[PDB]
């Protein structure tokens, strides 16, 4: 039913600020009220702010008063978070949040619904697409009857890299492992799967990689060899 | 405002076995005029938001399972699982909505403690695409094993390379508690042909030998 | 033998559409010729009058109300609407007897860098009942914890600015808007048409 | 001679992770008498003198952290750091006194892994005082970038200009862990107002296209 | 506690020799091994011989054998060594190294304690104080609100000068390059320092440069241009 | 019938202070009078016994040992002294009896471009024991790596020359002593004084 769907990753330049929407699909959206938690990558919690839309007025956290700017679009349910004089620091996922309970009643702010996230990358550096390879199976990735494939999603900036199977048909026995930094500055990050070694030359096996800050979408068939 | 504290940063628990979470407010969030403490727990699954499970300090949230207790009052509370399931491995934080701004605990992350797994080990020859653009990356797998730590060691023709790997670690399996590790041997198209043997090797607790799975460029 | 309609579109200044004024008009008979050769008006609507009868019908008393609201709110000042204007400032009955006029006023009403005098209401716990007149500035306590008149955290200002400037939309402009009430009650009919 | 090659030449790491230095010795170094390997690691960071960490490969000396670990056995030696800290940036050497000559290894560079940032890039135009004195340095400025890995042309009137050019880098910074470099264009007076556009070009990995930053003889 | 003091840096002609001096200050001295490891500037640590004072007889490695002499003064506990026939590669930094073992222990060869070091520089240059220029910010210097500035240091011998700026009062955002040893056999360095644009018309900005062996200590101010 | 005092003082050639030579005295009567009472003896100091009474006591047996060390080195020939010679070339007892003698020789044991023919021991792996002679040339091994009786690294010899030349300071010139030791054994007295 009610879901919360929120803007794309995006990487700014530091000193700048970044717009994120979240849009409430299918429920009341003007007498809930909207908060925006940020997470830092490997830290905790952090209560930025929220807003109740029919009353327009958002209320902050000290910490980043006058920094961000929190406000809402009742004609389309969508509530908008600012930040500007964006910093190092300010790199971390964005999530928007929903109260349990409408105005009308007593609004506590406990958050019953969420948005997946935004992750907000701030560095000078540009956007680079990544390069996908395929991680092709062979008797050396037989150590038991069952053959591992993959597929090397490698050199790309900023996070994050989505990664499928056949488009969302294969999820059993698939791990997609958390990108690392490499020597240079970029990221890189591997998919493999394992499947039974009958079925190599006879099946399919699909990479689909969306990179969302650079378009750039591939699709990859790993073959053997 | 109300600082969240919460006890201890980790813990591991083996399957079925009892697992307790503390939460420590610096202020009372016991409101003197409603007799209610404005205490909730949330559990954030590796890559996933947060998930509403405790609000009133006590009150479950619908669909939340019965394992999962709240207790405590005033400044210091407590979040109970009876018998941790693998489903369960995550983060857990903790809110108070007495006053603003909101704040959030520390966290905890829960692992569980399980038997010793050995790994799977697999490799990956370069692609013919990468090798196009002048640069081999060598894939070393392991693959569903326990506990998380372990050693791959990469050999070519018998030589310690050490500069030019870079490994990755999934987080906890939801189903088996199981890790896996992909450690990338990267070399330009110069150097890789330069080589012949290009071998992974792996040492964990689960293996009586070290295993070592290698080929031959060309081959 | 003339009703006083100068004294209430002519005005220097109106009020907000949350504390919407009131004039009375009666012991005269209202020429709507005199209306719509007055001024040019963007909106003119008449309910529950047929048009053949509305120059020759008599009226107990006549109500006219003036206020100031947002261009594309105009729409809801008519029977059978909702809104922010219409639940929480001001609501028209569904059997509305009489004519809405409104014209775009942004030569009197907007100042450079925005005119915030004039206000409507953000929210109400209840909508208001028609010709209901609410002007509380009680700070709306959205959750448990007291407000004390102070504004903040889920203590929210129940009135909100308009931001009239010159160089916003049409949609977003300032309209004066009146609204002429027509009472058919069982007493002698102090304005007429012939 | 008994020769120790290390490996790599430059290993960067993140912070808390875990950085190994290799170590080869041409000739076995484990006496067969001591069984014990007589090889020794050592840390200089920069404008120091060199510090006794391990020696018999194994033994930690009195006052160097816990991190710090050394293991292996004859010709093949290992360094390892198990939690990389900043005060931790340094060149590692290894060394035999097995037998005379004492040799060193060429020594490792361990720095701090950080994101890719790009160069913000500056240009300064020679000064009139030194004009006065008959030579023109021109400046490009590469600041607060990663990695060290960088491409400084000298563009003059749209032409490539060689020989005449010498960059330095700073040493990775203490707070953002990136680097800084300067290429100076050096040319006689004369030299100098036979041209009019100087310009700096930069190819880095964190630009997505080249960064050209010019200036105009005679404006400023 | 227990330090190593070495000589001062020395500036030789190519051919000539130098002699570097080492006293331990603390401690026994003929017991221990005193060896003397050379590094060229960027480059790696050499051995080139120590000596076990009580004994007399110095050990040196095959490679300066003939070049280097290295003596002790077991009464004034100082070890020496003396390079004869000096080139042009012979320019490094000269430490002073001691075992971790007395001589009735077992005295192997690794050094726990250290000298900071003698810098022997062989050119044919003659010292010559450094010309201190200006590099003015401008416009170009202006990424984004910042403004990079800074002065260059050019035409020195030997190594090193120290840089700073307003007296060290400024010390955020400053970045002092390593010298670059020109063809003209003369050292030349930068030292750049990024400030708010917002300042430039203010604050004012001086480079204190110092180069001791010639007694030369030049102040800089570095002019805005707003251009 | 008298001692052979003559052939110790007298002696032609001194022995090196590392190989140092010890002459038995004994079955005949000594004056040591005449020695104490001599001007020849730059350094004469006894321990123990004083020395007029030396010409009326009985001893079962005489030992001179005699050497040439330094001049400044002299004052290390004494009980309870250390240094170079004191600790690695000729120790004395603390509880010595006996008297220490010693005499400038510069002219000679002093040769022109330096007399190279007497040593002393550098460096010992423990101190010498009282009256303990050590003419080992074993080489020094400093280190864990073996030497294999060869000179080079971490393998030094353990016997240095002095550099006994006619114009240095009278601290470094050979200076010739003679230790007297007096022995108290349990039999009968072979040598006493004129009493
Ligand atoms: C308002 O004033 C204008 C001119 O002053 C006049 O024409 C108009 O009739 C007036 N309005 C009314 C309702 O009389
Ligand atoms: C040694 O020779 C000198 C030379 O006159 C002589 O006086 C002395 O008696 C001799 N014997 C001894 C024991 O000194």
């Amino acid at each position: 039913q009610v879901q919360l769907v929120q803007s794309g990753a995006e990487v700014k330049k530091p000193g700048s600020s970044v717009k994120v929407s979240c849009k409430a699909s299918g429920g009341t959206f003007n007498r809930y009220a909207f908060s925006w938690v940020r997470q830092a990558p490997g830290q905790g919690l952090e209560w930025m702010g929220g807003i109740i839309p029919i009353f327009g007025t958002a209320n902050y956290a000290q910490k980043f008063q006058g920094r961000v700017t929190i406000t809402a679009d009742e004609s389309t349910s969508t509530a908008y978070m600012e930040l500007s004089s964006l910093r190092s620091e300010d790199t971390a996922v964005y999530y928007c949040a929903r109260s349990t309970r409408e105005l009308p009643e007593v609004v506590d702010w406990y958050f019953d619904l969420w948005g997946r996230g935004t992750l907000v990358t701030v560095s000078s550096a540009s956007t680079k697409g990544p390069s996908v390879f395929p991680l092709a199976p062979s008797s050396k990735s037989t150590s038991g009857g069952t053959a591992a494939l993959g597929c090397l999603v490698k050199d790309y900036f900023p996070e994050p890299v989505t990664v499928s199977w056949n488009s969302g048909a294969l999820t059993s026995g698939v791990h997609t492992f958390p990108a690392v930094l490499q020597s240079s500055g970029l990221y890189s990050l591997s998919s493999v799967v394992t499947v039974p070694s009958s079925s190599l030359g006879t099946q399919t096996y699909i990479c689909n990689v969306n990179h969302k800050p650079s378009n750039t979408k591939v699709d990859k068939k790993v073959e053997p060899k | 405002d109300i600082v969240m504290t919460q006890s201890p940063d980790s813990l591991a628990v083996s399957l079925g076995e009892r697992a307790t979470i503390n939460c420590k407010s610096s202020q009372s969030v016991l409101y003197s005029s409603n007799n209610k403490n404005y205490l909730a727990w949330y559990q954030q699954k590796p890559g996933q938001p947060p998930k509403l499970l405790i609000y009133w300090a006590s009150t479950r949230e619908s669909g939340v399972p019965d394992r999962f207790s709240g207790s405590g009052s005033g400044t210091d509370f407590t979040l109970t699982i009876s018998s941790l399931q693998a489903e369960d491995v995550a983060v857990y934080y903790c809110q108070q909505y007495y006053s603003a701004p909101l704040t959030f605990g520390g966290g905890t992350k829960v692992e569980i403690k399980r038997t010793v797994a050995a790994p799977s080990v697999f490799i990956f020859p370069p692609s013919d695409e990468q090798l196009k653009s002048g640069t081999a990356s060598v894939v070393c797998l392991l693959n569903n094993f326990y506990p998380r730590e372990a050693k791959v060691q990469w050999k070519v023709d018998n030589a310690l390379q050490s500069g030019n790997s870079q490994e990755s670690v999934t987080e906890q399996d939801s189903k088996d508690s199981t890790y896996s590790l992909s450690s990338t041997l990267t070399l330009s198209k110069a150097d890789y042909e330069k080589h012949k043997v290009y071998a992974c090797e792996v040492t964990h607790q689960g293996l009586s030998s070290p295993v070592t799975k290698s080929f031959n460029r060309g081959e | 033998n003339l009703c006083p309609f100068g004294e209430v579109f002519n005005a220097t200044r109106f009020a907000s559409v949350y504390a919407w004024n009131r004039k009375r008009i009666s012991n005269c008979v209202a020429d709507y010729s005199v209306l719509y050769n007055s001024a040019s008006f963007s909106t003119f609507k008449c309910y529950g009058v047929s048009p053949t009868k509305l120059n020759d019908l008599c009226f107990t008393n006549v109500y006219a109300d003036s206020f100031v609201i947002r261009g594309d709110e105009v729409r809801q000042i008519a029977p059978g609407q909702t809104g922010k204007i219409a639940d929480y400032n001001y609501k028209l009955p569904d059997d509305f007897t009489g004519c809405v006029i409104a014209w775009n006023s942004n030569n009197l009403d907007s100042k450079v860098g925005g005119n915030y005098n004039y206000l409507y209401r953000l929210f109400r716990k209840s909508n208001l009942k028609p010709f209901e007149r609410d002007i509380s500035t009680e700070i709306y306590q959205a959750g448990s914890t007291p407000c004390n008149g102070v504004e903040g955290f889920n203590c929210y200002f129940p009135l909100q600015s308009y931001g009239f400037q010159p160089t916003n939309g049409v949609g977003y402009q300032p309209y004066r808007v009146v609204v002429l009430s027509f009472e058919l009650l069982h007493a002698p009919a102090t304005v007429c048409g012939p």
